[PDB]
Order: C-alpha cells, then structure tokens, then sequence
C-alpha cells in the first residue's frame, strides 16, 4: 500500500495547520 | 475488507534502531504538532457559548473544544476497543483495519459532535460550513493517527495516548501558575496564575504581609497551597512508583544470565486511573445527555441531578470528589461512599486488567518457561506459586494505592486532579523507564 | 464472612510491601529529576503555545 514515512507525515500536518490558517485568514479578509 | 485496508497511508518501519536522541526529537515534534493543533479553532463555527456537552471527557480525550484537536485521541481507543472485542469475539491486515474503523468512528464521531448543538446550529449552517467542519475533523483525526502510528512503530518514545494525555495534564498545571490571564471583580487585576498573582501581589499590595495570605490561600483563582500540595503528591506518586518487587531469577536454557524481575507495586500503571476515570466520564456525559432532554424521569434522575454543572444527587454525585470539607461534614456517607469506591474500583480494575492483559501469575509463569527463567531460590516447578503470591496482591494493593492518591490528591486539592496528577507522573515514569532501558542498552 | 479475606489481604499487602524494594536518596532524586524535566518539558512547551496562539486566535476570530 501507500508507504509514508516520518517526514511527509510532518509536512503533511504542517500543511494542514497552514491550510486551516489560511482559511480563517481568507474568511477574515473577505468579510471585509 | 481487504481491498478497503489498503487505502490509508501507514508508517514505515525503521531500517535500524531510533537513538534516544532522535527518539525525543520525533516525540517533541509530535507534541508540537499536538499542541499547535489544539489550539488553532476550526473554520466555520457559528458560536461557542453553549456548555460543553463532553466537558468531562476532555481529560481522558486529551481534547479542546472547537479547536482541530476535539475529538483528540477518541478515534484512537474507539478503534482499539473495537477490535480488541471483535478479536474476542473472532496481523499486518488486522492493522490496516483498526486504522480504516478508527477514521469511519472518526467521520461518524464528527457528524455526532455537529449536530449535539454546539458549534451552533447545524440547519443555520447549511452544508457547506457543515462538510468543511467534517473535513477539518476528519484531517486531524487522520494526522493524530499517523503520529499515534509513528511513536509506536518507533520514531517516538512510547504511544500517542499516553503523551497527549500526560502533556494536555501538565500544559494545564503550569497554566494555573504561570497565566498571564487577569480576573477583576472590582479588587483589582488579579493573575490567573498562582506564581504569577504571588509577585504581583507581592509587588503592589505595599509589600504587605496580608499579599502573601491572599497569593497562598487565595479561593477564587488557584493559590500557592494548590501548587505545594502539586509538587506533595507529585514526590509521592514518584516514591510509591519507585516501589519494586525483585524476584532474583536465572535462566537455565542460556546459563550465566543471572538477573532481576521487578514486579512493580503499581503493576497496572496507571490503567485503574484509565480505566476509572473512563466510567466515570462516560457516565457523567450520559447523565448530562439524559437530565438535559429527558428531565423528570426515576430513573434518569438517579442516574444523576446535575445543578459549572455539578452533580449534587445520585449515582453520579456519589462517583464524584467532595467539592469542600463542609460537604464532607454535612454528608459523611458522600465522602464514605467516595473513598470506597475510588479504592474499590481501583483495585478490581487493577486485578481484572491483569486477568485480561496477559500479566497474571499463569501468564507470567508461561513466560517464565518459554524463555527458561527460574527463581533464584525457587525450583522450576514452584514458579507459578511464588507468582500467584506476589502479583495479584500487587496488582490490588497498587489499585489500592493509587486510588488512595487520587483520594488524597483531591482531597489536597491539587492542580491537575487526582486522575491527571497520577496520569502525568505514571507516564513520565513510563518515559523514564524507556529511558534507562536505553541507558542500561549500551 | 467478609471479615477473613479483608484480613488476609491486608497481611498479605503488609508483607509486600515490606519485601518491596523501595527507592533510596538517589533513586529517589534521580526520579524526581527525570519528572521535573518531563513536566517543565511538556508544560511549558503547552503553556508556550497556547500563550503565542491566544493573540493569534483573538486576530483571526
């Protein structure tokens, strides 16, 4: 199967993180 | 469900062995990870007003509410409980199984946390604020369940659970001594933090000997008493861990392998307080769910009569630590029943998990014969029995124990509780261990 | 007849715990060491983090 190792288990929860921060900062901005 | 295992992403074992140091290094990113995430609110939330329907499950989830990490490390003792009963009830693809049921409970948990009320109204939502909550839940579970994977196939000191658990405890400790975060009720600015409030006090209350009885037996925010009875029960749960019981055995099918079995005291960690605090958890949030939509019935309110919801009558009132020493006075068979059953409880967990776990003295003794271990003084038949001496009465009087110093630590009042006091020092031990068990490795 | 086996019982822990090896001033300090590290460790990097997220979770929301 899909065989992932340590780092792209962080980059893939950075990522996420960043992805989510995004999106608040794309709500934030355009409710203005 | 062969084809349906293999579509998830899983860990790669490690070529050769993980250094201690890289070992911390892994399991510092992944509480960073953890701590990052639990903190970062999800997009969409209409409101966070409403009480927490799962307040009391925080603890044992290591969960914030409307944060990513809110169904914390659910997804994880769902999917092991599960297939724990199902291989009761009848290992590469067994694995690929947990992690597939683990993120469905996960998917499912997710439905369930949107539509009990809280994050607002699911219809004011529509769909789209609803999927992309299910998504943002969905990710992390998944995330929390990658890292979970990658402590325990060894990147990482020991399991998610324990370290999410143990650091959410102490994250909380040193929040209630070190807050920047400031209450006035018209006396002034007063700090949430004990050690904090202390030196302000200290430095603007004109140095006066009455700021040192307001920083140490301070009611409305935690007080220094709070963190000395901490730090008292913190030396004792680490003294009474250091307890050990040391069979000196040998080993005849490789001779010259002279050596020590320790048989701790506390021979179940710290799954009394696991499992315990579980029950009582649950029960509490099934009491809440059924007092606050089917009010009036017998059964219900025995079950518990919550009035901050606190229990004050019932079942879950009677599971629940003495709020203050008034309540003790006024109701002896409260604090009675509270005692008995924190012991009582405690130690038929302890004896039923090492009946179940595979440590019982039967269990053990097989052990002992697969690998030829002999008691020093004991003949090869009179394993068993020396066993059957010493391990289910350390396993009940460790239940016993540590029951005790929940008792003990509530009654202290104790930042952190009596459960996540032992919870954090039992894991940090567990730490330790692993990290002599290297030490002793070289 | 409850009496008798609570009796035993609390023989039986007696006697454990006097066998039991039990920790001495530098098992003791050396343990107590390792749980202040853990401890400052985790809770600090939690109180860290939260500390740092509390402006950026007041920005955002």
């Amino acid at each position: 199967g899909l065989k992932v190792g340590p780092v792209p288990v962080l980059v893939m929860s950075l990522l996420f993180i960043a992805s989510v921060f995004m999106l608040h900062i794309w709500g934030k901005y355009t409710r203005s | 469900i062969k084809p349906f295992c293999v579509i998830l992403p899983e860990i790669q074992k490690p070529e050769r062995k993980i250094q201690f140091k890289e070992k911390v290094l892994w399991t510092a990113i992944t509480l960073f990870i953890f701590l990052v995430c639990c903190q970062i609110p999800l997009f969409g939330i209409m409101s966070s007003d409403s009480a927490d329907p799962f307040y009391w499950m925080r603890v044992i989830l290591a969960s914030n509410r409307g944060t990513l990490m809110e169904l914390g490390i659910s997804p994880i003792v769902t999917s092991g409980l599960i297939m724990q009963l199902l291989a009761g009830a009848k290992r590469a693809l067994f694995n690929g199984a947990q992690k597939l049921f683990g993120m469905i409970i996960t998917i499912g948990q997710s439905i369930v946390y949107v539509m009990t009320g809280m994050y607002g109204d699911p219809s004011e939502m529509g769909a789209g604020i609803c999927l992309l909550i299910t998504i943002q839940l969905f990710v992390a579970g998944l995330i929390v369940l990658l890292l979970d994977e990658l402590l325990q196939k060894g990147y990482g000191l020991g399991s998610g659970i324990s370290l999410f658990i143990a650091t959410n405890i102490c994250e909380t400790i040193v929040w209630k001594a070190f807050s920047p975060t400031t209450v006035n009720t018209g006396r002034g600015m007063e700090f949430e933090g004990a050690i904090i409030a202390l030196f302000h006090l200290l430095a603007t209350r004109t140095d006066k000997v009455r700021a040192l009885r307001e920083a140490f037996y301070r009611q409305n925010l935690p007080n220094l008493m709070n963190l000395i009875a901490t730090i008292f029960v913190f030396a004792v749960v680490i003294y009474f861990q250091g307890f050990r019981y040391e069979l000196p055995i040998r080993s005849t099918k490789v001779r010259g392998q002279i050596g020590i079995y320790p048989i701790k005291l506390f021979y179940t960690s710290n799954i009394p307080i696991i499992l315990q605090s579980a029950l009582v958890s649950n029960l509490y949030v099934i009491s809440q769910m059924l007092s606050a939509r089917f009010s009036g019935n017998l059964l219900v309110s025995l079950l518990g009569t919550w009035s901050r919801a606190y229990p004050v009558g019932g079942l879950c009132y009677y599971l629940s630590p003495p709020e203050s020493f008034g309540s003790v006075l006024e109701d002896p068979v409260h604090a009675v029943v509270y005692i008995v059953f924190m012991l009582g409880s405690c130690a038929f967990f302890s004896k039923t998990w090492i009946e179940v776990s595979g440590s019982s003295p039967r269990d053990i003794a097989k052990q002992f014969k697969d690998q030829g271990m002999v008691i020093n003084g004991k003949r090869e038949t009179s394993i068993y029995r020396e066993l059957k001496k010493i391990i289910p009465t350390a396993a009940a009087f460790g239940g016993l124990c540590i029951g005790a110093l929940s008792v003990l630590a509530d009654f202290l009042g104790a930042i952190g509780s009596g459960t996540g006091i032992l919870l954090a020092v039992t894991i940090i031990y567990q730490y330790f261990e692993i990290f002599v068990k290297e030490q002793s490795e070289v | 007849q409850f009496v008798e086996p609570s009796r035993q019982f609390v023989k039986d822990s007696i006697r454990l715990v006097k066998r039991c090896t039990k920790p001495d001033r530098k098992e003791f300090q050396k343990i107590a060491m390792a749980t202040a590290i853990g401890f400052a460790i985790m809770g600090f990097i939690g109180f860290f983090v939260k500390l740092i997220h509390i402006p950026i979770n007041n920005i955002i929301v």
